[PDB]
């Protein structure tokens, strides 16, 4: 009732938009996390 | 999370293959050169005999 | 690990994607599988096992080889930390996504209830059989609020049967056969009169 911008109570669910993008908003975030941990294994040292 | 856990599963299988290739190109890579050493050395006994003809 | 793994995964983003029917919800569609086979796609390649012996016997230069081999084996003690994610995507995650968590979660208490109201009808309708078994006071209490919706139509002297009914089709099975078929018209009231008079040129008003 106070942070969903809607003209009605009244939801009705015709379409997956309003999911979807909360979950490559959500999904896509956790990104680079694996990359992230191959810095600094990889920085730790060098292999020469 | 069964997402997440497949790719940092594959990932990690990936970066294990990079570090043995590179420790296996290093490796492979170095031995190209010794050996170009090795013929170099080599070239220069077929030089010597050579220029000792011409003399 | 590798085989059927992702069999599940399949089933919910199709499912997703077919009640999907905006162009825009259909793109959302295609970034989401995107991601999904992005972070889904299995990795084999064999990778090599390497025998120093053999490369430190034919030949290499001296620390060399065992200088890779012993900084190779450091790096290959590394290795993902795996619960430390586990747990951070499972206590709480994308402030943003707990919009939908909490549209959804009232829009189905929204349908819940309503599947409640049909279920429970269902289920009190079953005690009520044969309406022309039962009294005329003692129906009107299965339908409780029909007594004073009739306690309306009276005090307001809206006797005229089916006025204020949309669809009176009590009206229309008896007039099936009547001369200058008609129903009564919409919320007429046995006493309202909007005749008029007007006097013109001609006689009898024309
Ligand atoms: C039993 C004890 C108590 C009895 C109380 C009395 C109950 C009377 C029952 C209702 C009678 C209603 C008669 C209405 C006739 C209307 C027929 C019609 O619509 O015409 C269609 C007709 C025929 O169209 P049709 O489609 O409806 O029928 C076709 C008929 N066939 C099938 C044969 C082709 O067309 C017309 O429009 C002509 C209209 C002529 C109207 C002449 C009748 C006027 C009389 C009514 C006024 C009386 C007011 C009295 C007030 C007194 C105050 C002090």
């Amino acid at each position: 009732e106070n942070n969903i911008a809607s003209n009605t109570y009244i939801l009705i669910q015709q379409d997956v938009a309003n999911m979807a993008k909360a979950y490559v908003h959500d999904i896509c975030g956790y990104i680079d996390v694996a990359n992230k941990e191959n810095v600094r294994i990889l920085s730790k040292g060098d292999l020469i | 999370a069964d997402s997440i856990n497949n790719f940092l599963a594959n990932e990690y299988l990936r970066l294990q293959s990079h570090i043995t290739s590179r420790a296996l190109n290093i490796l492979k890579q170095a031995q190209a050169y010794e050996t170009m050493n090795q013929a170099a050395l080599l070239q220069k006994l077929i030089d010597d005999a050579t220029s000792a003809i011409d003399n | 690990q590798a085989p059927g793994n992702q069999d599940k995964i399949l089933k919910w983003i199709s499912t997703l994607s077919n009640k999907a029917t905006t162009g825009e919800s259909r793109s959302y569609c295609t970034q989401l599988s995107s991601l999904v086979s992005f972070y889904n796609k299995q990795h084999v390649e064999q990778i090599p096992t390497i025998d120093f012996n053999e490369w430190k016997s034919v030949i290499s230069t001296q620390g060399l080889v065992d200088k890779v081999k012993e900084n190779y084996e450091s790096l290959i003690k590394e290795q993902y930390n795996t619960d430390a994610i586990s747990k951070q995507i499972s206590s709480a995650s994308s402030k943003a996504l707990d919009d939908i968590e909490n549209e959804l979660s009232f829009h189905a208490a929204i349908w819940l209830n309503a599947y409640a109201d049909y279920t429970m009808f269902l289920f009190e309708l079953e005690e009520y059989n044969d309406p022309n078994d039962y009294l005329m006071h003692e129906n009107f209490d299965f339908f409780r609020g029909l007594e004073t919706e009739l306690e309306e139509l009276t005090e307001t002297h809206n006797y005229i049967p089916g006025a204020k009914d949309d669809v009176n089709l009590r009206g229309y099975l008896a007039t099936q056969f009547a001369w200058g078929k008609k129903v009564i018209s919409f919320y007429r009231h046995p006493a309202d009169d909007f005749k008029c008079a007007k006097a013109t040129k001609n006689m009898l008003g024309r």
